[PDB]
């Protein structure tokens, strides 16, 4: 279980480039693929998505028209085909795979991520704060606020609280603001209702440093909150 | 010699002694006790969905713990996973041996069991991280036909078989950890308590009896059918349990009290049971007969109180939500119904 | 009797129609009506296989029937001797409704002749086992191409003046070649060279096999034979009166027309066999 | 030998059934029906349930 | 597609996928043959295996694969499992015939031949194989021409009146066998002679089954 990607360097603001990613460790022709870049300037944001079964294909109104995703699935790989360059196409680029069935956990799996860098409505979701003190062995809350209801028609809010540690590629800590990915400790929890919500953490380590975000699911484009450094 | 006939004749006189002692502790019928009260009304229940993509009789399906999910499975040679409320396909399974008789969904929702006419029975894990079913254990060393299986833990499961013999396993080894031995004829059925203590099995001797886990330990024995005996289930309260016989009858049979309860007949049926299930009040017995409909009892009175009139051939399988929902119905003509 | 519709177009009117042609285009409706309707009738309500066999039959039993209700007032047209009196539109949907029919009773005739050729010498084939949704797909293709054959009988102001009458027809003695006559010769010709072959292969190659000794594939033989020499009967007679006609126009010219004036009497009853077939069709592929 | 073995086994068996105790029949009766009495409540399909709140319509 | 969501419109397609899965690999169970294997203890099912719970066997012969069901290893009930073989195309039934005096392990009077003559009566009229046809296979003729000369077999037949020779005993026996049949109409039984041959076999298998097909296909459409 692995998700390999490359394809990032360095190009022009006229010009084309491909990314592409091997999936080796499980069933891959059972995973829609999403591609989420990371603007070096504390950008975040959802970029294409392509379903198991090349039937669907969804982009966010900034980029349709210019990128092209695809797959190989007898071999196992995720394409990504990038033609307009424009000078705010400066980021990074997480791959991130995902397999919707009742009971599923998307966003599970989140790759390491490629760097791109460039020569020199959507649901709006909110978090206020940016940095909150704290020292350890004591509880800690962020708050993250869209502009409109999540409940939906299948009574989920499709909310996805993730972190950052220094260095590293995110993880799932909670999908539908109610749910605790697997493998992480059960010290995060997260709690909310209509518009407003907050990730709750009750014993503070060492790892628990980093920078958290916030999800939205309800409509293509996916759309955030901002970053809310904790800080030793 | 001497010493065996000796032997049959105590044993004879021990029968007579049985014979009489479950006799002697019967005062009325359970429907006197239970015709004070009223019968509920004309039960008219109506296809909400209807599950359709097997292509060959259907002989097993069980409810999931979260009441939304279901498996089935066939002579195709497949295992199916459905969504009650959406009617998609979650899980399609490929099995190995094709002649199949039951399946077993595991309580916690990993794994589900399978096997039957091979005298192995599989374990499949679901909530892989490679993203589909693979296969966890096989448990291997009886040597009749598989009749059912039933998740006791996620690590025990116990299983009956056609040569007479039912066993507690160990999914980790592999190595039966216990052998129940006592019938003459294939084993049909076996049903768990609802506190994982004790199980029931049925047998083609026309006669059931009451296992115990933990040690080996038979603990009672059961009759009154005159034919096959495949179906059984216990009532949610767990002191008593019901049978369905391929002689047009079902029985009621009291853990407690050993002795018949209620007999479920009636004329215009010539023709066997083939599954039984119960309501989650206990008021409603769901019975799939091969006269090609269902039935509903008033578990109470023994009287019809509804007709699951749907189906173009056999009724296989049968069963109810932990919720209390809806009820779900497979046939031979390969159509699965809820109903509610 | 020379007039001009717009050719020099012979028409006559015979005292001797009367007679007969109404009772007996009156017995070939009142049973081929009920013959074709119960047909019907069962395979909608009281019939639950729907296999790629019986979906070929129902498309013909259809077609047929079709053709019942446009008979009375084609018998009130022969009653006042070709005296028509509902205007264009229903004059125009008359001859239209019977010449699409009756080439759409012939192409779901001939489809049941190969289905049964490709179940006896050609078993365990492919076309055996097609399913019933993409039969009826060719059924639809079938039917527009019936249509499509037809259409030209829409766009034509049809009652002509005869001076004293109106004649509401398709058939009428010219001398010039178009599609409609050739479309009547070769809507027989053909079903004629499929069902011969495939009914003499059935036959035959259930006969090397020493298979022919229980008794329904003797009773099967027989109606096989039924079936095609009942076609011919009921198809031939039509197709030679034709023939005559041509010899004549181009033998004789058209200016004397007391010539034809008896054959094509007899060709307006020989095409009374035509409608004999939907009267019965049912008898022998529907009930025996 | 081993046919007295086994009848051995079949008396063995009929002392180790013989020793239970049991009940009156009304009695389990009577237990059934409180159990039905009590939980009469949760079940969707015994009372005929509204047409508001359930999942499948 | 309006009402629903992001994530439950992926549900619906990976549903459909799971349905045309099924659909297509349905349609290669419906073009195989299936035969069911059956002899009455050792009367060669062994030996016609090798000519050619549950034990599989595979073959293909003209372009036409055949799916051989062995279970004589099931010592059980047979009603109770018996029902899962009946949409069969047919049923190969093989018994030894140089077995009249042989008798069985079990009863020193009672020889295999009643008992295998019982075995293809009782597969005979089972309510599961009204239209079922079996195919009959007469082993061992090589040793029964000599062990005939040897004794009569008037102890085996003693209704019986013959010259003892090869052809007459051999029909007689035949005729004992197919005489057996209780429906002469629905249902066809195919007989056949073989030792160690190694062309008959399958052949006769082939004919037998194309038969059957040729009269399922005419049976379909009506005409039959
Ligand atoms: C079972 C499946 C394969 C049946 C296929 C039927 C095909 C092969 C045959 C059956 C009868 C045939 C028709 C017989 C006669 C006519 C009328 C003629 O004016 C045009 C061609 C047309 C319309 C033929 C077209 C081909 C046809 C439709
Ligand atoms: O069959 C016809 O179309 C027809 C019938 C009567 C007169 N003219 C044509």
């Amino acid at each position: 279980v692995q998700l390999v990607e490359s394809g990032g360097g360095l190009v022009q603001p006229g010009g084309s480039r491909k990314l592409s990613c091997s999936a080796s460790g499980f069933a891959f022709s059972s995973f829609g693929m999403h591609w989420v870049r990371q603007a070096p300037e504390k950008g975040l944001e959802w970029v294409a998505y392509i379903s198991s079964g090349s039937g669907t294909i969804y982009y966010a109104d900034t980029v349709k028209g210019r990128f092209t995703i695809s797959r190989d699935d007898p071999k196992n790989t995720l394409f990504l085909q990038m033609t307009s360059l424009r000078s705010e196409d400066t980021a990074m680029y997480y791959c991130v795979r995902s397999i919707y069935y009742y009971g599923s956990s998307p966003f599970d799996f989140w790759g390491q991520g490629t760097t791109l860098t460039v020569s020199s409505s959507d649901i709006v979701m909110t978090q206020a704060t940016s940095s909150v003190p704290v020292t350890p062995g004591e509880s800690v809350s962020i708050s993250c606020r869209s502009s409109k209801s999540l409940l939906h028609s299948n009574g989920n809010t499709y909310l996805y609280w993730f972190l950052q540690r220094p260095g590293q590629s995110p993880q799932l800590l909670i999908y539908r603001m109610s749910n605790l990915a697997s493998g992480v400790p059960d010290r995060f929890s997260g709690s909310g209702s209509g518009t407003a919500f907050t990730l709750t953490i009750s014993r503070l380590e060492a790892e628990d440093v980093g920078v958290y975000y916030c999800m939205q699911h309800l409509e293509y484009p996916l759309t955030f909150g901002a970053g809310t450094k904790l800080e030793l | 010699g001497s010493e065996l006939d000796q032997l049959r004749q105590e044993a004879e006189q021990l029968k007579n002694q049985i014979r009489d002692a479950r006799k002697a502790c019967a005062d009325a019928t359970l429907s006197q006790i239970t015709n004070n009260i009223d019968p509920v009304g004309r039960i008219q229940m109506r296809t909400r969905r209807t599950l359709r993509g097997h292509l060959a009789k259907i002989y097993a399906m069980h409810w999931g713990t979260d009441s939304r999910l279901l498996v089935s499975a066939s002579q195709d040679g497949k295992l199916i996973i459905w969504d009650s409320y959406t009617t998609n396909k979650v899980h399609a399974i490929p099995l190995r041996s094709s002649w199949v008789m039951t399946c077993a969904y595991a309580p916690s929702g990993n794994y589900v069991a399978c096997g039957g006419l091979d005298n192995i029975c599989s374990i499949y894990n679901l909530k892989t991280r490679e993203g589909n079913v693979r296969v966890s254990r096989e448990l291997a060393g009886h040597t009749g036909y598989l009749s059912c299986c039933r998740f006791l833990d996620d690590n025990q499961i116990v299983t009956s078989s056609g040569d007479t013999t039912c066993a507690l396993w160990d999914i980790e080894t592999g190595q039966q950890t216990t052998t129940f031995t006592g019938h003459t004829g294939d084993v049909m059925s076996l049903s768990l308590a609802p506190d994982t203590r004790l199980f029931v099995s049925g047998a083609c001797d026309a006669s059931a009896k009451l296992w115990d886990v933990r040690e080996g330990m038979c603990r009672q024995t059961f009759t009154g059918h005159e034919s096959d005996i495949n179906a059984i289930c216990f009532f949610p309260n767990g002191n008593a349990f019901a049978t369905g016989s391929d002689d047009a009858t079902c029985r009621l049979f009291d853990l407690r009290a050993d002795q018949e309860l209620m007999t479920y007949s009636h004329d215009n049926i010539i023709c066997g049971i083939t599954s039984v299930s119960f309501s989650k009040s206990g008021r409603l017995l769901l019975a799939g007969y091969d006269d090609f409909n269902c039935n509903v009892w008033d578990a109470l009175k023994a009287d019809r109180a509804g007709v699951l009139a749907g189906h173009d051939n056999r009724v296989s399988c049968l069963g109810v939500t932990d919720d209390g929902m809806a009820v779900a119905t497979g046939s031979w003509d390969s159509f699965l119904k809820i109903w509610n | 009797f020379l007039e001009i519709d717009k050719k020099n177009c012979c028409v006559f009117r015979d005292d001797f129609i009367v007679k007969v042609l109404p009772p007996v285009l009156g017995l070939e409706f009142i049973f081929g009506l009920l013959g074709n309707g119960l047909a019907l009738w069962i395979f909608c309500f009281h019939l639950k296989s729907w296999k790629s066999s019986r979906i070929f039959l129902f498309n013909l039993a259809v077609a047929d029937f079709l053709l019942i209700i446009c008979l009375p007032f084609l018998m009130d047209n022969y009653v006042r001797r070709w005296d028509w009196k509902f205007g264009d539109i229903p004059c125009r949907l008359m001859l239209f409704m019977l010449a699409m029919n009756r080439q759409g009773s012939i192409i779901f005739l001939t489809v049941v002749a190969v289905d049964r050729y490709f179940r006896v010498v050609h078993p365990h084939h492919a076309l055996n086992k097609i399913s019933n949704r993409t039969a009826a797909i060719i059924s639809c293709l079938l039917w527009g191409i019936t249509i499509g054959l037809t259409v030209h009988l829409l766009k034509k102001k049809m009652p002509i003046q005869n001076g004293g009458a109106n004649l509401c027809s398709s058939f009428s003695i010219c001398h010039t070649f178009q599609w409609h006559e050739a479309m009547f010769l070769l809507e027989f010709f053909l079903p004629l060279g499929i069902i011969l072959f495939c009914s003499a292969r059935i036959i035959w190659s259930l006969r090397q096999r020493q298979m022919d000794r229980h008794a329904k594939i003797k009773r099967a033989i027989t109606f096989i034979m039924v079936v095609a020499i009942v076609f011919v009967i009921c198809f031939l007679p039509s197709v030679v009166v034709r023939i005559r006609i041509f010899w004549l126009l181009h033998t004789s010219g058209t200016q004397n027309c007391e010539v034809y004036r008896s054959v094509d009497l007899a060709f307006f009853i020989t095409l009374s066999f035509t409608y004999m077939n939907s009267m019965l069709d049912p008898v022998v592929y529907y009930f025996s | 030998t081993a046919s007295i073995a086994q009848a051995r086994k079949l008396v063995e068996q009929l002392k180790m059934e013989a020793n239970i105790d049991r009940i009156k029949v009304s009695k389990a009766a009577a237990d059934l029906m409180a159990y039905c009495e009590a939980h009469a409540k949760e079940d969707p399909l015994l009372t005929p349930v509204p047409a508001s709140e359930n999942p499948f319509r | 597609g309006c009402t629903l969501s992001a994530e439950d419109k992926a549900a619906v397609e990976r549903s459909k996928m799971i349905d045309r899965n099924l659909r297509e690999d349905g349609e290669k169970a419906a073009r195989e043959v299936k035969l069911l294997l059956l002899g009455a203890g050792e009367s060669g099912k062994n030996t016609i295996v090798k000519q050619m719970g549950i034990v599989e066997t595979h073959f293909t012969f003209k372009d036409l694969h055949f799916k051989m069901f062995d279970v004589g290893a099931q010592r059980s009930e047979r009603k109770k499992w018996i029902h899962c073989f009946e949409g069969v195309t047919a049923i190969i039934f093989c018994v030894a015939l140089s077995d009249y005096d042989l008798v069985l392990a079990e009863d020193e009077e009672m020889n295999r031949m009643h008992a295998s003559m019982k075995l293809f009566d009782s597969i005979c009229n089972n309510k599961w194989f009204t239209d079922t046809s079996i195919i009959l296979f007469l082993n061992k003729k090589d040793l029964f021409e000599e062990k005939i000369k040897k004794s009569p077999l008037t102890i085996c037949y003693p209704e019986y009146a013959g010259s003892n020779t090869y052809e007459e005993a051999a029909a007689y026996i035949q005729c004992q066998f197919e005489d057996l049949n209780k429906r002469k109409d629905t249902k066809e039984i195919y007989t056949h002679f073989t030792c160690s041959t190694d062309t008959k076999n399958v052949q006769f298998v082939f004919d037998a089954v194309t038969d059957v097909i040729i009269k399922n296909n005419l049976k379909d459409c009506g005409l039959f």
